[PDB]
């Protein structure tokens, strides 16, 4: 199968700038390699064929080179209406196959959560779960770190994570830490704590 | 402009078989040969299944060979892919797609349809259970408060929180989803300021696909 | 009424061949002895084939006797063109034509058909860039502003732009297409009053039958 | 073969009057003379026979007189859809020979005209490449001289031309120079200059 490797899957680009993307086979495709664009919904969209080939309209600031194993594709003008993710595959050999896509997502100046912490509704604990939720949201850049803690220690086990993906209007992304308790050990128990790290700080926020 | 439409999907419990078919509009069917394309989660892209412009090599991929069937139907326009001995390790996204016709035995994939997508397992469907996100009144930052509803165990996919149109501010964020024990569980905030709220109600609407309202705030 | 189409046409990769068949209608097909007469182009027309009403007498070019046989399929019917030995200069439209059965022995076409036009010649097909011309804004000497598209690089031809069926102006200038470096190029210009553009979007819509259809602008 | 032959191609008159048109044949064709009427899109049709046989529906205006080496259409009250390109033929002898044809324009009133002058675009320099296009539209003369500058100076060859064919419903014409550009030699000027001379104006269109 030739193992087709597309190393760096994240790139910040900015806008009116080129990506370079890159590609390399296990063995040597005869420059035959492909670049495919998938966009936030389904949308895969041919891009260019045979190492080369742009397929029709596909607007000319798209272009690729890659001889040998080693490929990559390089936007001119990264416009803000290019950023999905990207996939790099292999017409030569079969199981024809796939780079694995490399997001892409806009940069922007910093920024922090304005975090938030939730308890139990009432329905819940009747139900007999405790999930206390706390979400820091508008920030850039993605990552956000978070901690919980129970009456003075942290809690790790328990806990589960999800972003929003990038926000259209300003780039900035939400998330939620949610430890999932039941209603008895949330009641041995007294402060609950959410506390986070990120780029733009150096207090945890909480 | 040349279209694919897909047409299989379900959720099917590991043993069975399927077929998803597809539906070709756009250009002459006949002079182009298909393939399938799986877009399995967390892990790849997987091309599954080739047949060749009207019939000469219907061409499979080591992995569902022996279960796949890629069978096609010119005068009637539509690709088919019946299934057998489906594993869990096929549930996935399907992508009817077209061949290119460009250039020197190149395989690509000149079109691409919706996707069909087809969960295989056992577990069963199961309702969502909406909760609502609150805080008290005010309290956020300001003078504007964030809230949510917690939507807890569902089975399959899509649940849709929807929230309120009307924007003078009114962000919802959704948290993307995670599995957890065999369930999906996940959140959306939004945010009025401060005059509204507690001032009039606010609500979230939870509907699952299989068939289930919730409503609350 | 005497209606009478052709049917082959094509780029044809210089060599080869085709056949031309002509489908006639509104009299008695056997009266009438048929001719094809063909526009190859900086020339203009050329007669080159005729058969008598029934077939005893065939009369073709210098041009392309030895490679090109008439033939007439009576019933209602037919009429045919199979050409071979295809010298690029054969490049052209093709037409049909009815005789005259008039007077005295002359020679003389009784009515046209519209032609297949037939391209000789390798050149391989492109679609075509569809380059969007544009102003800083505002512009013609003042207001009203001449958006424009630059296709430029096909063949084999036509390309076909639209704009906007949009009465505003709404004049749309197509130039015509000047073939140089084989590929052929164009423009198509149109005014906007500009109380317009880009208040509300243009878009040039560039469509050549081999296929494409690009949008854009 | 004969050879004949139409001296006269494009000839301008007005709407309404005579338009004799003139054909002649290298041998003593023998009234055996035909007049064929090309229409602005495809469309032939007989208009005369035997030199003087007016098919069926053909209009009075159409007469044609001719004999031994020399003959003619003549049109009387020159209408508007009578406006087309005609050739005639000996359908006398192998193989049938017709005369090239006579394009026949709307002699209209003078117009200066409005040249608009686009940059490159973003996606050609993209491409690479660089066309700029020069638009003078809408003009009657025909004739109209054009001429680039690139930082002053004359530019030669770089300039394609092209013109529409009488608009259809003002009897106006219009021009396409491109000069194209390298973007790499594009880069190195900054002046691009189309520039017009036209009969309508003592001075020129910049």
């Amino acid at each position: 199968d030739i193992q087709m490797t597309q190393i760096t899957s994240s790139l910040s680009v900015s806008l009116g700038d080129r990506v370079i993307i890159s590609c390399r086979a296990s063995q040597d495709i005869g420059n035959f390699l492909n670049w495919y664009q998938q966009k936030p919904d389904g949308s895969l969209k041919l891009l260019i064929y045979y190492t080369s080939r742009l397929q029709s309209g596909v607007p000319s600031r798209f272009s690729g080179w890659g001889s040998g194993t080693d490929y990559s594709l390089t936007i001119s003008n990264l416009e803000e209406e290019d950023i999905a993710t990207f996939f790099c595959q292999q017409g030569k050999t079969l199981p024809y196959t796939f780079g694995g896509g490399t997001k892409l997502e806009i940069k922007r100046a910093d920024a922090a959560p304005t975090v938030s912490i939730f308890p139990p509704s009432s329905e819940q604990l009747t139900s007999g779960g405790a999930s206390v939720v706390c979400f820091l949201n508008n920030f850039y850049p993605k990552d956000i770190n978070v901690k919980w803690k129970i009456d003075g220690s942290e809690r790790q086990n328990g806990v589960l994570n999800s972003w929003t993906d990038q926000d259209s209007k300003d780039s900035t992304y939400s998330m939620s830490s949610t430890l999932t308790l039941t209603k008895d050990e949330y009641e041995r128990h007294n402060s609950y704590t959410c506390e986070a790290t990120h780029k733009t700080s150096t207090s945890p926020i909480v | 402009d040349v279209q694919l439409v897909e047409s299989g999907g379900g959720l099917v419990q590991p043993g069975g078989s399927r077929k998803l078919s597809c539906a070709a509009s756009g250009f002459t069917f006949s002079n182009f040969g298909m393939h399938w394309v799986r877009q399995a989660p967390e892990k790849g892209l997987e091309w599954v299944a080739y047949i060749s412009s009207g019939g000469s090599s219907i061409n499979y991929a080591d992995t569902v060979k022996g279960r796949f069937t890629i069978s096609r139907d010119n005068p009637k326009n539509t690709l088919f892919l019946q299934m057998t001995s489906l594993r869990s390790e096929d549930t996935a996204i399907y992508y009817c797609t077209r061949g290119g016709t460009g250039t020197r035995s190149l395989y690509y994939f000149d079109y691409w349809g919706q996707g069909a997508t087809l969960i295989v397992s056992s577990a069963t469907t199961t309702a969502p259970s909406v909760y609502p996100l609150v805080p008290g009144c005010s309290d956020t930052s300001g003078s504007s408060v964030t809230l949510g509803c917690l939507v807890k165990g569902y089975f399959p996919g899509p649940v849709t929180v929807k929230w309120n149109y009307g924007a003078l501010s009114s962000g919802v964020r959704t948290v993307s989803s995670v599995l957890q024990s065999g369930f999906y569980s996940l959140s959306s905030l939004v945010t009025v300021p401060s005059s509204t709220w507690p001032s009039q109600t606010v609500i979230c609407n939870v509907a699952h696909p299989a068939s289930k309202t919730d409503l609350i705030k």
